[PDB]
RNA sequence: AGGUAGAUUACCUGACGUUCCCAUCUGUGUGAACAUAAUGGUACUGAUCAGGCUCUAAGCAUCUUUACUUCCGUGUUCGGAUGGGAACGGGUGUAUCCUACUUGAUAUGAACCUACC
RNA sequence: GGCGGCACAUCUGUUACAAGAUAACGCAGGUGUCCAAAGAUGAACUCAAUGAGGACAGAAACCUCAUGUAGAAUAUAAGGGUAUAAGUUCAUUUGAUUAUUGAUUCCAGUACAAUCAAUAACUCUGAAAUGAUGGCCUAACGAUCCCUAAGAUUUUUAAUUAG
RNA sequence: AACAUCUUGUCAAACUAUGAAUAAACAAAGAAGAAUUCUCAGUGUUAAAUACACUUCAGGAAUUUAAAU
């Protein structure tokens, strides 16, 4: 009857963003490479505040796109074993959020043509606890407890637990 | 008598035959036929108190 | 040829001689931007006890 | 030398009272007036539409018509070297009801209890009681005794002068 | 005891931890259809396998805050009045009115309608 | 006096004295514009800033969580107002319309101008209560004569049939 | 150094939580000096009203009554 169950950890949200200081043409293989791996159109950040040292206001910039339920946990592994599973000690936020970035987007293999080009993707992922919606729903918002928060070290630990990737210190 | 339009009911589109089928429940008595034609464990989960109570579609 | 330009003085003091005039009561009982309705109602009331008096002073 | 626009000299007259900014209460917009009542004029800043005019604020005035949405509000104003009158026509947001006749209308129903047992007992045949005797300034005290037994004494003098640095 | 709608809008807030949940509430399962979005995360709908973990609520603290009372202090300032004092500057006396900051003590909600326990 | 300036029509804070009024060629500034949306309504969302994380990416590019009483934004001067909004995003729309009254500000209780409250139409938005007769409020402007536009079919008459 | 944090000394016509004194505008009984009881109508509000609003506290009749710093 203990009621660890409605402590069980579990990815609710994993965004995976590509960033790219041009508008148009790449922008588009951009997105088209986040539809393959998800399966859902991404959207198109664009640009707060203009810098001509970046050379970006209304052009679009970077795209993203969020997956949660089983894509997210089946996406997150390629990124963790195209990793090695191997995540550092720092990578992993206070409030129980950890992420990376990849280099090399395995996709297609064979067919891989300067067309489409090469680039390189970035995975954060959200943790969250049952429970969690009293902060995330439309009547009678409130927020979650300190100790049902998550915080770094359950976040390592789950890290730890369900991939058993070691964590780097040095 | 509400004050009301008949433009957020469950037709507004479709006819009479589409809010009277909701508001029979045939909405209800759709989804638990289609799931007993799919998985006989997926309409335990969902419709499980109905089957101890012998409510049929 | 500047001139002074205002001055409150014996303001007070003239305006007091003969002093603060006050508004009759039938200032305060002014009809003019009442109610539409409150003024239909009032009407019809005054037209019936009217022709009703009348009436009588016909009967008599 | 000020200007002549219509909201003139109201830094602090419209600023909202201190942490009471935003909505107001919905006994504002739920008391009944009725004609005849005694109603505050106090210009809500926080509403804009129907603002009365910053000479009336805090003034005292009695409804005189009410309609949908606002109230009739009747106020004295000094001109010249008369009065007229003005007829506001204020929603309930910038009116407020007024406690002037608080005090006078429980002396109004303290004579009416009393009067109220006096047709009773004139059916008994007893003695009626009297009205309540009327308000008056603070009278001259009377002559009272002063126990000695529970009295203590504490001299009062001039006091040494010290120095506060 | 709980839930809905409230009125007063901190005695009601914020941080740190604690206590139950029998009903209720919440969190909770799912995505076929109304509907929804980049995402069933939200909003929507269908449901009941689990749970007091969170929310909510009740209480804890030499808790910040807020709210009453004393004190601050008749000290600041002030209305009226000299052929009063002073070279000025400014400051009495008289008949009166009299704050604020701070500090200390106490409190941390009261209360209305409907339903269910 | 001239030269300068506009204190000549005008708005904000202050001088200004806790009702109203309120001086100086007193102080710090502003107006002769701008908007088919920056007007109307509905829904969803929360802003500035900071902390911690994420390939290039670094003090500044974009993504995530947490804190965040407005410290942002709201066409503009300043002062007020605003957080399930009055700010941001999305959607529909033209009430920025016609007609009749009664008031408030300036006030001589004159005009112009501004601020309202209602009534009769026809509409817009919303599920609905409502809301909408321009802009969140306080400035953004103009008589006689002359020129130039729009409007006066809701009804009233006459002649000839039938009674 | 800088940043936090606890103190310390001194300030604002265009800063303010708080905030007097002096003041401003109300009330202290005029549809004609009160009140109560009975009877009671026309419109409208209202789901309907006998509630409510205005109508000389529509109107009408008795009793009491000159009081209200």
């Amino acid at each position: 009857c203990k009621s660890d169950v409605m402590r069980k950890i579990k990815i609710d949200k994993l965004v995976l963003n590509i960033s790219v200081g041009e508008s148009g043409d790449r922008l588009t293989r951009a997105a088209k490479v986040l539809e393959t791996l998800t399966g859902q159109t991404p959207v198109l950040s664009e640009a707060r505040y203009t810098v001509r040292a970046f050379s970006i206001r209304n052009d679009q910039i970077a795209c993203h796109v969020t997956v949660r339920g089983a894509k997210a946990a089946e996406i997150l592994e390629k990124g963790l074993k195209v990793k090695e599973f191997e995540l550092k000690a720092n990578n992993f936020s206070a409030t129980g959020n950890f992420g990376f970035g990849i280099e090399e987007h395995i996709d297609l293999g064979l067919k891989y043509d300067p067309q489409v080009g090469i680039y390189g993707m970035d995975f954060f992922v959200v943790l969250a606890r049952p429970g969690f919606r009293v902060s995330r729903r439309k009547r009678m918002q409130d927020k979650i407890g300190r100790d049902h928060l998550l915080t770094k070290e359950d976040a390592i630990n789950w890290f730890k637990e369900t991939y058993e990737g070691i964590v780097l210190n040095k | 008598y509400v004050p009301h339009s008949a433009t957020r009911f469950a037709g507004a589109g479709e006819n009479e035959e589409a809010l009277r089928s909701r508001i029979l429940g045939g909405h209800v008595a759709a989804y638990m036929k289609y799931l007993s034609g799919e998985d006989a464990d997926l309409y335990k989960k969902q419709f499980g108190r109905f089957i101890a109570a012998g409510i049929a579609p | 040829s500047k001139d002074k330009n205002r001055s409150s003085h014996n303001q007070s003091h003239k305006a007091h001689r003969n002093g603060f005039y006050k508004p009759k009561k039938s200032a305060y009982m002014s009809t003019k931007g009442m109610n539409v309705q409150v003024l239909k109602n009032t009407k019809a009331q005054r037209k019936f006890a009217l022709a009703k008096k009348l009436e009588a002073k016909k009967a008599a | 030398p000020l200007s002549n626009g219509r909201n003139r000299r109201t830094r602090k007259l419209f600023k909202r009272p201190f942490r009471g900014h935003g909505l107001s209460n919905t006994s504002t917009i739920l008391h009944t007036y009725k004609v005849g009542d005694y109603v505050t004029i106090l210009c809500n800043s926080s509403i804009q539409h129907g603002l009365p005019y910053k000479a009336f604020h805090g003034k005292t005035g009695r409804v005189w018509n009410v309609n949908p949405h606002a109230i009739g509000v009747m106020v004295n104003k000094k001109v010249n070297n008369r009065i007229v009158v003005k007829r506001l026509h204020i929603s309930p947001e910038h009116i407020k009801p007024s406690g002037c006749q608080k005090d006078f209308l429980e002396r109004k129903a303290a004579v009416a209890a009393i009067r109220k047992q006096n047709i009773q007992l004139k059916k008994e045949g007893k003695p009626l009681l009297p009205l309540p005797a009327k308000r008056l300034p603070k009278q001259p005290r009377p002559a009272e005794l002063i126990k000695g037994a529970d009295i203590k004494f504490t001299t009062v003098a001039p006091l040494k002068f010290e120095e506060l640095y």
